[PDB]
């Protein structure tokens, strides 16, 4: 408060004296800190409501220095993970990672606490397949050699390649080691299933899969697959139609999933096919009608 | 947990939902806890199953009648009656086949509508190429 | 020259008052990063994001003799600093009434497209296929350049290509069968119109 009053006083003088000064930097920065104190003080209702008001002001301003918008986001994030909303923590935290100072102002110790919470959040997500972006963000970038990031990476990697034998072996250990995974066993078991269904349909040229095909992909019985796929429609993971008579699930939408080096090759291959076709057509129609175009 | 279950289009089962909420909300008076309110607990049965119907119609173009009877947790006969009322009131429209082979949840769409629609998917693909081309320009400078 | 911009403003206001200072054209063709820096001086004058009108003077690209781009400021992800960058917008020409009417007296060409008789649009069908084919090949080589020559991956492009595979008609679908019926009808109607013309020629 002292410093807030100081800056109000100060500007009566400076703006004219200098012929140019801005004093709006301190004020906003200060307001983030209020909200932040309240969080530590266990006044969680109060801190959210200031923060929303802050949002209004920030966005009216059309040029802000990075430092401002990162401090706001630091607060906005801190509030989410205190409530133990996993999904929300992760969505809002991405904003903080984007504007993040590549500077080492953000101490190494801080980077580990948020990164661990996020990873755990993504396991307990159910459509949050973002996992590669972390590796390009400072947050996880520097620290990939901790003991904490040994077991945890193996869980990420077992999802990626979609192996259920591999996942199963890893999950027994970590359920016991870490008591957070222990109460969230049900979700973890669900994660792997969902990940494979969206990965499999994409990579094959066909965008329809038999319940027979899926049953092998997911390495689970066709009885369980019919129940799983219905839920995929409800979540909005995949959207489409269920025919039990043609034994198909027809997708008409593949929800954005982060593309990676390998996947670029698969796309290249499909477009090759397409380029050769246009050429065949064009040569054909030049010869034909040659006499009279005009 | 009662409202959000009913809000999500996630399938739930009646005789199990019932137990979850039996010693808590069945025992809140002037809602379900009164004598004639007990038959409003019972009336909830109908709600839970018509809701699961409403969702299942959209997702499944076709689902076998036998499968539906297990999901709904009721004999074939009761099931047959509730589909019929929901069509009358016109939220969905459906065709049911009496030997009990299939229940084909669909409102049929004509050839003219399906064909009119095909031209539009094509218009959007043509746009997709055009946008990418401006951004190719940009990217060569960027590196 | 700062002062020249100023001098012109009171002159141009008198001449026609609907004019306002709105930005600057560049001769191009090249899209420079010196244009971020020039935009900042125009940004002093202007009440809008400075409009950059790249009027190509060599006219190599016959189509697109114009590109339009507007300066935006946007949060760049991967924990990188906010960037000022050029987002394409439709530069496409419409023309005013007064300009257009004289232009039309001068020309009498069948141009890139007039959509005239049968002859004109029949040309168009070949040319237009060829337009697409050109467009299409470049997208193929762009993907090689990501993994060979290490362009920074522009994920936007990849997003658009996903929408192309996904909203791609699938063959073997009974929609295709419907299509064939529509084709059957129009080819028949052509046949009946062909006969009626026979009756006219015969008279």
């Amino acid at each position: 408060d002292d410093l807030k009053a100081q800056f109000q006083e100060l500007d009566s003088k400076k703006q004219r004296n200098n012929g140019s000064k801005d004093h709006g930097d301190g004020i906003l920065l200060i307001d983030s800190e209020i909200a932040r104190t309240y969080l530590l003080k266990n006044d969680l209702v109060k801190a959210r409501d200031l923060l929303d008001d802050l949002e209004k002001t920030l966005d009216k301003k059309d040029s802000i220095p990075l430092r401002i918008t990162n401090s706001f986001y630091s607060t906005n994030s801190q509030y989410f993970k205190f409530k133990n909303d996993f999904n929300s923590f992760y969505y809002t935290s991405l904003l903080y990672l984007s504007t993040l100072e590549p500077s080492t102002s953000i101490t190494l110790a801080e980077r580990q606490q948020l990164a661990y919470d996020l990873s755990i959040s993504a396991l307990l997500g159910d459509k949050i397949y973002n996992f590669g972006e972390l590796l390009h963000h400072p947050i996880m970038e520097t620290i990939v050699n901790d003991s904490n990031y040994d077991w945890l990476f193996q869980l990420l990697n077992a999802l990626t390649v979609g192996d259920f034998d591999k996942f199963d072996s890893l999950i027994k250990v970590q359920i016991s080691k870490i008591p957070i995974l222990a109460q969230h066993e049900s979700f973890l078991r669900q994660k792997i299933c969902l990940m494979t269904l969206i990965e499999t349909v994409f990579v094959k040229n066909i965008r329809m899969l038999s319940f027979e095909d899926i049953s092998k992909a997911t390495h689970l019985p066709k009885d369980n697959v019919e129940h799983l796929v219905m839920r995929a429609i409800s979540l909005g993971l995949l959207k489409g139609s269920i025919d039990q008579v043609n034994e198909l699930v027809t997708i008409s939408w593949v929800q954005p999933r982060i593309i990676s080096g390998d996947q670029i090759t698969k796309m290249k291959d499909r477009l090759v096919e397409w380029n050769d076709q246009v050429e065949k057509l064009g040569k054909k129609m030049e010869a034909r009608g040659q006499s009279i175009w005009v | 947990s009662l409202v959000k279950l009913f809000t999500t289009n996630e399938l739930m089962r009646w005789p199990i939902v019932q137990k979850t909420y039996e010693p808590v909300l069945n025992e809140d008076d002037l809602a379900f806890g009164g004598e004639a309110n007990k038959h409003h607990w019972e009336d909830l049965q109908k709600r839970v199953i018509e809701h699961n119907l409403r969702v299942i119609s959209e997702y499944y173009s076709r689902i076998t009648l036998l499968r539906l009877n297990e999901l709904l947790d009721l004999t074939e006969s009761q099931t047959e009656t509730y589909i019929s009322d929901l069509v009358n009131q016109g939220i969905i429209y459906a065709k049911v086949n009496r030997p009990a082979k299939i229940v084909n949840f669909e409102k049929p769409k004509n050839s003219s509508q399906l064909l009119n629609e095909w031209s539009h998917n094509v218009d959007e693909l043509l746009e997709h190429i055009e946008t990418i081309g401006h951004l190719i320009t940009k990217e060569e400078i960027m590196h | 020259d700062h002062n020249y911009i100023e001098n012109m403003n009171e002159m141009c206001k008198k001449i026609n008052a609907k004019e306002k200072l709105i930005g600057w054209y560049h001769s191009g063709p090249k899209l420079r990063a010196s244009d971020l820096k020039i935009n900042e001086l125009f940004k002093k004058y202007t009440q809008n994001n400075p409009l950059l009108l790249i009027v190509d003077v060599k006219q190599q690209g016959v189509g697109l003799p114009t590109d339009a781009y507007v300066a935006i400021e946007q949060v760049k992800d991967d924990g990188t600093s906010t960037e000022k960058t050029f987002l394409h917008l439709p530069c496409t020409i419409e023309a005013e009434e007064a300009e257009e009417i004289g232009v039309e007296h001068l020309l009498r060409d069948v141009r890139d497209q007039a959509a005239g008789g049968l002859s004109i649009r029949l040309t168009n069908q070949l040319k237009s296929l060829k337009g697409l084919q050109s467009k299409l090949k470049d997208v193929v080589e762009y993907l090689d350049k990501v993994i060979n020559k290490e362009l920074p991956i522009n994920h936007t492009i990849l997003g658009k290509l996903q929408d192309v595979f996904n909203l791609l008609p699938n063959l073997g679908t009974p929609d295709d069968d419907e299509i064939d019926v529509e084709n059957h009808d129009r080819i028949n109607i052509s046949n009946n119109l062909q006969k009626a013309l026979t009756v006219k020629t015969n008279d």
